[PDB]
């Protein structure tokens, strides 16, 4: 088979827990999961991305979903992926969302 | 036809295609029997599928994993061009067993 | 034809196409019956759909998910090229069961 | 032909195409009746539209949503290539019901 | 033919084309009458335009909004490719009503 | 043929083309009369131009606004591809009135 | 259908109200509405737009209208879109207007 | 043929082409007379040029402003593609007046 | 029709009047008029023109004329167009002149 | 044929082509005389060149200014595509005057 | 046919294809026997496979390592174009041993 | 044929080609004599070369300045595309003087 | 055929292809013997391979080093286009020795 | 033959030996060998790579292997090749790995 | 044929091609003699090579300076496209001298 | 045939091809003898190779330096396009010496 | 006619005259004349040439001549053209010379 | 003929002579000669090479030879050519070597 979206990723938010005396602890908890395609940037896009203060590592293509926010996080293959900029809906047609991101070390869990 | 033998003929190692193959392989065996007008039965009444029918069933099951309404696709670094017909060298895997309908 | 069997034959796992398939599959069964001039009824009076009709119904239902007035489409980094006709190898599945109109 | 059944056959969920379909579907039904020279009437005098005529009416109504004087269009990230004729596999959805004119 | 019915059949909502349609639609009705050699008059002497003539008049009025001496046009980021002839599937709507000239 | 009626048939609002149309329209009317060998005269001897000749004269006058020695042109953001012949669907507007020369 | 302009946007101007003693209050009020196509910029145009002092987020295509001014504002999908630069009539032919803009938060109203 | 009438038929406003048209238009009139074998003389012995000859002379004079040994040209941002032959629809204007050589 | 030059522009020079006691008044007076095509710059040319000290707004195409000078001015659609650089004759063939320019406000007159 | 009349027919104002035209024009006149087998002589024995020989001589002299071994050329902003044969519509100017060789 | 001999004929050094070749090579031997109608048995009753059958089996086993529904593929900097049919020069290796079916 | 007359016919002003033309032009004259089987000798026994032979000799000498084994060439910003055969319109200049071999 | 002689005919200096050639060359010799129906034996019963068979065996062994299911390949600076059939000028090396089968 | 991977390279890691009293000696030792294609960068890629703090010399293509780490080293044709950045799996499909690197002098061994 | 005369016919000034021409020119002279079956001998028994054979020998020697296995080549600013056959207008430089073999 | 004579005919100056030419040239001589059915032996019993066979042997030896399974190749800034067949103008050198097989 | 070189230019050198007591006067005198094609730079080359300390105005194409030196000057259409850089022989084949230059005011003479 | 390598160049090394008392004299002496093609850089490559500290003038293509070193020199047409960077073997296939270089005045010898 030849799937447009052969991967499975997890979306995570940064939410508050408070219990007992007064508490400030924030935890990354899961929101939902989706089918996606995670691609490294091309050889020509690498030299363009090196002239930025935060260089881009990955393009993530997923079906359109209005729950996706720019302050979210992605877990993919045991690694943390951090968003760079705002999510983009391709051509305004509400079919496919592209997210730019970078790797941020290993995930425990 | 055994599903694991089809997976060995198509170089498949995982179990991603198992539910599709379990449905698609016996249908293709019955289609070869109906299209050649040949029940593939030996002297003792036992079913003996010939080797060329087996090659045909495996390659047609690999062909029908594509999308029927699509000839090409592209996403940003990947691109694919698909074949629209089964090739004639695979369709000629039924020819030495063809009988006439009665 | 069972809808879940067609979904297994087309490798569909979600329920995004269920409202379409529930409408489209019986119409394609009745069209195969009218096109072959064959009610597909066995010895005991029971309806018995052959395997090639099942392959034809699943692949034609997959083909008719496209848009009829479109051959190509592009959207930023994604693009698609569509098939204009049903391929001859899918239409030739109905060939071993063709009768004449009376 | 019921408009909601046509919307189920074409995977339409909103009501953007309702005013076009309410005008276009009965015209295509009468065109199939005039083109096959067949009023589609059963034993009891009741109108019984066959399944293949229904598939044809839905796909022709989807085809005629395009602009007739345009084969291609492009705006800055989007582009479209349109089909100029109805495909022959949709026009062959009238063939088993054709009669001669009197 | 009613102008608002043609606007519903072509999915036009504003009034930018009303001056053109008011001129073009009766001329296309008279051309269908002269081309088929058929006045379209029923039992009771009344004019009764069939459905295929209506589809033909709407689609030909949409086709003749183009410029006759132009095949393609480009303007910065937008581009258009135009059809040169009326397609045969629109011209074949007049076929079931053709008579001979006397 | 009235010039304002031609301007309504071609969706022209300004007066940029008035001097060309005032010269070109009567020449095309006389060319249709000479080419069909038909003076277009009713019972009482009055000139009655049919709807087909009117459509043909308007579309041929729109076609002849192009440059005859040019098939394509481009300036820096703009580009044009021109048609080299009058299409046959415009030339077939004169067909129902053709007589033989005497 | 396949519309060139599938969206609906609202154009807004910054006009004065004065009532009673002396007043300086300016309000964004609606001018008109139009059919449009709002597109995010392409993957190649993103790297070119990152080297500007005000980076561009959207291209807006609309039919030609001489009421559109460079000090105006657009309401689109509950968001405020602020103009960047001057509106451009494509090739000087007075058919299609392109506007460049950026998102400026949510709209109340 | 009058030179100002040809300039009105070709939408020319300045006087850049007047020296060319004053030479070229009578030669094309004489070529139409020799190619049709027709002096174009009415009942009373007076020369009466028909309308199709006038259309032919204007369009052929516009075509012969190009360079004969050039099919395409490019200059920085501007480019041109030229027609190699006079189109058949312009040559067919002389058809209703053709006689045989004696 | 499809004209290469559908617009009409006015060329203006900066000349001297002197009357009566001693006078320094210079006036922009008209020289001649010509057919032209005034085009805004393309979407790819915009990002190249933004990296200049005087950014370019318009390309003007006109038939070749040796009266056109780099210190001249253009009146077009009630607006003043100021030249940027020297006029260019395309490929040295003396057929078409291209001028680069920018808008400089409204014209009175 | 007068050289200044050829320069008026080809829109030439300077004297850059004078030495080529002074050599090439009488050769083309004698070639038309030899190829039509017609000396072009009136009643009184005077040479009277017809209009179509004149048009043909001017257009063939313009055609032969190209390089015979070159179909295309390009230098950095300029490019040219050349015609390799004389077009048939220029060669058909000599047709109404053709006689047989004796 | 020996598997290590086929690996020497196809220049394979690792063991990544061994599970595929162990399945595919005997099926191709039996298919060559069925397609030529020839058991390949010498004087003494022993199976003796000729050299052209060995070349055919090795090259067909190399051809069937591709995916059946794919003609082209691209992945960032790498791309592949695939053959759709077995070439005629490989199929013509079986020609000197062909018998008729009895 | 005079060399300076050929240089006037080909618009050559310098002397870079004189050594080539002095060799090539008499060979082409003798080849036209052998190809037409015609010595080109008038009433009084004197050699009298016709005009079409002169046009053929000049244009063939211009064509043979190219390199015989090259169809295209590129060098940084300059490029050339060459003609492979002598065009038929140059070869047809020798046609009115052809005799048969004796 | 000697392997070192084949390596001299194909300009191979290293030993990278030795294991493939040691297997492939005798198979191609026996294929030429079976395909020409000629055992290549002189007067004294000795095997004498002609020069044509040697050229054919070397060029066919060089041809079969490619992948049979691939027509093109590309990696980032390198690209290849492969031939899909043996050329007919290599197959015509076997023609002067062909006998009929007995 | 026409191999995608005609070269043979050696991967090396920087590991610790400790013997006898207390020891800090780290040695580059071999991990594994693989088939590869080592290509110098193209003529257009050279000018893009010259605007970096560490310019790139080579692209290395190899079949996919999850043992390859960004702190590793390559021995190729008697030369040391040092990695620049993180290894990239092409399009996320786990077939071919590309590594960027530079030459770092001769190897002894 | 003299080598310096061939160098004058091909516009060669240096001595880079001298060793190739000294070998290639007499072989082409003997090939023309064998191919026309004509020894080119006058009345007195002297060898008299005709002019058309000389043109052929020079152009064929220029053609055979290319590489026979190459149709195109490119190095970074330069590129070349080569002709694969001798053109028919050069091969027709032997035709008026052809005799039959005895 | 002498190897240094072939190197002079192909413009080779170094000794990189000597091992290939020493093998390939006698095989091509024997193939010309077998293909023409002609031993090339004069009056006195001595071998006398004609000039066309020598041209053929040199050009075929140059053609067979290519790789047989390759049509095109690219390597950074350099690229090559190869000929697939020996051209017909080289194969037609053997034509004046062809005899029939006995 | 369609000439590759439709212009005529004059090449000038900077040579010494000395007469009578001691003299330092250097004069631009003519060397030779040639057929040429003088082209302004293209629209895309303009933005590349604006990022140089001496921007380029013209490309001059002429047949190959080894008398042309980098310290020379060109007179063309009554204007002085000053060389920028070294003359370039295209692809080293000694057929066509390209010179880059800029306009330097009017010529007297 | 149409040769890939129509030129002849000379490679030179910087070697020591020592004779008699103590000597430091180094001389450029010839190593070998080879067939080559010396090409100036293209019109597009010129603007890319102007943004370097040592701008490139020539590309030299030669058949592959492992005697060629980065500290060598080329004599070509009576001129000295100095190497810029390291020699590059095209695609690692050991067929053609490309060297980048610049002119360094006339050669005596």
């Amino acid at each position: 088979m030849y799937e447009e979206f052969p991967d499975v990723i997890t979306f995570q938010s940064y939410v508050e827990q408070s219990n007992g005396e007064g508490g400030k602890t924030y935890k990354w908890v899961d929101e939902f999961t989706a089918a996606a395609h995670v691609q490294p940037i091309s050889q020509e896009e690498y030299y363009k991305a090196q002239q930025l203060q935060t260089p881009i590592g990955y393009n993530i293509y997923t079906p359109y979903d209005d729950r996706i926010d720019k302050k979210m996080r992605v877990i993919y293959r045991g690694k943390i992926v951090t968003f760079i900029g705002d999510p983009v809906d391709l051509s305004g047609l509400q079919e496919i969302t592209r997210i730019k991101g970078k790797e941020d070390g290993a995930y425990v869990g | 036809m055994d599903i694991q033998r089809v997976k060995r003929l198509l170089s498949i190692t995982n179990d991603k295609h198992d539910e599709y193959l379990t449905e698609m392989v016996p249908l293709l065996v019955e289609f070869a029997k109906d299209e050649c007008h040949n029940p593939f039965i030996d002297k003792d009444g036992n079913e003996s599928i010939p080797s060329g029918v087996l090659i045909f069933v495996a390659k047609a099951a690999q062909f029908y994993m594509t999308n029927a309404g699509l000839t090409g696709r592209s996403m940003d670094t990947v691109s694919y061009n698909f074949a629209t017909e089964i090739p004639s060298t695979i369709l000629k895997k039924l020819n030495p067993y063809r009988k006439m309908a009665r």
